[PDB]
C-alpha cells in the first residue's frame, strides 16, 4: 500500500501530457500544411521567372 | 580563370545560334500562352494559401473559450477547497493559452 | 534556360501547325454549338446552389 499511492500519482501524471500533446498536435498540422502551400507557392514563382515570356 | 573566359565564349556562340531561330511571328504569340497559363497555376496556389487563413481564425476561436471553461472549473474546485483538482484544471489552461498565442502569431503573420 | 527556350521554340511550331488546319467555315460554327452547350452545363450548376440558399 505505499506501492499503490505512488503507481496511482504516475498512472494521473500520464495522462495529463496526453491531454497536453494532442492539442499540441493540432496547432502542429495546421502549421505543416501552411508552410507547405507556402513552398509550392515560391516554387511556381520561380519557374515563371525562369520561363521570362515577357523577356523573350 | 582561362577556362571561364574559353567557357563564356563557347557559352555565348551557342546561346546566339539558338536566338536566330526564333521566328518572331510563331514565338510571339506562344509568349503569351504561357504567361496565361502561368497565371492559372498561380492563382489555385494563392488560393490554396487564403483556405489556410480561415482555418486558423477558427482554431483560435475554439481555444480562447475552451480555456474559459478550464478556469471556470477552477474556481469550483477551490469553493468545494479540492485545490488538488483545481491545479490539474490550471494545467489544462496553460497549456491552451501558449498554443493560442501561435495562432495570433501565424494569422498575422497570413 | 537555354532548354526553357529550345522548348518555346519548338512547343510554338506545333501550336502554329494546328492553327492551319483550323477551317474557317467548319470551325466557326463549332464554336459557337461549344458555346451554347457550356451554357446549358451551367445552368444546371447554379440552379444546384439556389436550391440549398432556399433550404
Amino acid at each position: 500500500r505505499t506501492m499503490s499511492e505512488n503507481l496511482r500519482r504516475n498512472l494521473a501524471a500520464l495522462e495529463a501530457k496526453i491531454s497536453e500533446a494532442k492539442t499540441k498536435k493540432n496547432m502542429l498540422q495546421a502549421r505543416a500544411k501552411a508552410a507547405k502551400a507556402n513552398a509550392e507557392l515560391q516554387q511556381t514563382l520561380a519557374a515563371a521567372a525562369a520561363a521570362a515570356a515577357a523577356a523573350a | 580563370g582561362l577556362f571561364d573566359r574559353l567557357g563564356r565564349v563557347v557559352r555565348a556562340n551557342l546561346n546566339d545560334l539558338v536566338s536566330k531561330a526564333e521566328d518572331p511571328e510563331k514565338v510571339l504569340e506562344q509568349a503569351v500562352i504561357d504567361m496565361q497559363e502561368d497565371l492559372v497555376q498561380l492563382r489555385q496556389a494563392v488560393a490554396r494559401t487564403i483556405a489556410e487563413e480561415k482555418r486558423t481564425e477558427q482554431r483560435l476561436n475554439q481555444d480562447t473559450q475552451e480555456a474559459k471553461k478550464w478556469e471556470d472549473r477552477a474556481k469550483l474546485a477551490l469553493t468545494n477547497g479540492e485545490e488538488n483538482l483545481a491545479r490539474e484544471a490550471l494545467a489544462r489552461k496553460k497549456s491552451l493559452t501558449d498554443t493560442a498565442a501561435a495562432y495570433q502569431t501565424q494569422l498575422a503573420q497570413q
